[PDB]
């Protein structure tokens, strides 16, 4: 049910280089919350 | 969203009402014109600044009011925080005042919004849904029980997905992502170390852009998330149909076929093709399934007279499955003029002539 949890799975199944992308996502999310 | 208290003065058919909500089931019972749907619309209006029956806010003022003024106070819990909305609607002066406060542990109140537009925006942010979503899913108006069921596919997907994601968060995330991209575009626009630095920036730009497409292009994650949501909700809905109809009726969603498609012993039927009572029974099963899957996000389930179309046997069946919800930490309210149905439930709130009795 968790939007970003589901996204992470989705991305790993579509993007061989998913590690970098998810790193960036976490940074963005961190800033959104913290802001 | 867990309702806790509602106070109403001179709103629609209500003169003065002050009620406290409890977890489990309460049946609001009373005759035609008692004020039952007035209570329902007071909550909608308190939260979102609109009711159901009138497009014009001033029309919600009880026309019997000497001072021409409606007053609403609505207290609710969400995510471990407590909130209070106060509204005053003055039909004489054409003024609408509104405020939203957090109720702190000390019991004191701290305003976090003033004015109808800001109160609405902050409620949407807190609840994570818009008004249409609220009334199509778990807060079902009289005469509209089956509206989600017979809706076109684009409305269904917008509505059901809205329950499980925050547009405000996604909006902020998309803006932040874009600003980072623009900053890099600016920097890139204007030796071993330098070669590495330009590539680092190019790669980050391109990765942000890739992430942007997966996250925000409609055909990518959004489509998939919506599918995951529908699957979970329909899985539960099928289980209810199985029980309620002895294996006869099934439900699926198909955009090309026009939205919700029911199978009658295997034979496909647009939802709108179902009989009046069949649509009530299936819409209630879908709504009940949504309310269950949305626990934690939306902790209320109201149905305003979604029961009259049911024959004796289906009314009994429906009352039985609904009663199972009593065990949930959910504020559940059914509204009816019908004793045949209200008798199935223990706890009642009786209304007559615009007050509680
Ligand atoms: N602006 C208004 N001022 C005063 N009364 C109004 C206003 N608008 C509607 N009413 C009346 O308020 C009364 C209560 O309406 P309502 O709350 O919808 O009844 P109900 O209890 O839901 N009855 P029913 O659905 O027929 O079983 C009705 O007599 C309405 O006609
Ligand atoms: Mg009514």
């Amino acid at each position: 049910l968790d939007y970003f949890e589901l996204f992470k799975e989705y991305l790993k199944k579509r993007e061989e280089n998913h590690e970098k992308l998810l790193k960036i996502l976490d940074e963005l999310l961190d800033e959104v919350k913290k802001s | 969203m867990r309702p806790e208290r509602l106070t109403v003065r001179n709103f629609l058919g209500l003169k003065n009402v002050d009620i406290e909500f409890q977890s489990g089931i309460t049946v609001v019972e009373g005759p035609n014109g008692a004020g039952k749907s007035s209570l329902f619309e007071a909550i909608s209006f308190a939260l979102f600044g609109n009711g159901i029956r009138y497009p014009n806010s001033y029309d919600y003022v009880n026309r019997n009011a000497v001072d021409g003024t409606a007053r609403l106070v609505f207290q609710f819990e969400r995510g471990g925080k407590r909130y209070e909305i106060i509204r005053e609607i003055n039909a004489l002066q054409r003024k609408h005042n509104a405020k939203l406060s957090e109720i702190l542990e000390n019991g004191k109140k701290a305003a976090i919004a003033a004015k109808p537009t800001s109160v609405k925006q902050e409620v949407e942010k807190i609840l994570g849904i818009e008004h249409r979503t609220f009334i199509r899913t778990v807060f079902l108006p009289q005469g509209e029980i089956d509206k989600l069921l017979i809706s076109p596919p684009s409305e269904i997907t917008e509505i059901i997905s809205d329950v499980f994601q925050s547009k405000e968060t996604l909006e902020k995330l998309e803006k932040l992502l874009k600003e980072k991209m623009k900053k890099l575009e600016n920097e890139i626009s204007s030796g071993g170390s330098l070669e590495k630095k330009l590539k680092e920036m190019s790669d980050e730009y391109n990765n942000l852009d890739l992430l942007r497409k997966y996250l925000f292009d409609k055909s990518n994650f959004s489509r998939y998330f919506t599918g995951r949501v529908l699957e979970a909700v329909l899985k539960r809905t099928k289980a209810y149909l199985d029980i309620l109809t002895n294996g006869r009726f099934d439900i699926d969603f198909d955009d090309e076929k026009g939205g919700f498609i029911i199978k009658d012993w295997g034979i496909e039927r647009p939802a709108r093709g179902l009989s009046g009572g069949e649509r009530a029974l299936i819409s209630i099963s879908l709504a009940m399934s949504l309310a269950e899957v949305a626990s934690g996000r939306l902790d209320a389930f109201f149905i305003d007279e979604g029961f009259s179309s049911l024959d004796t046997e289906n009314k009994e069946k429906i009352a039985s499955v609904l009663k199972e919800l009593e065990r949930l930490n959910k504020v559940i309210v059914f509204i009816t003029h019908d004793r045949e149905f209200s008798e199935a439930f223990d706890r009642k709130l009786r209304i007559t002539g615009g007050v509680v009795v």
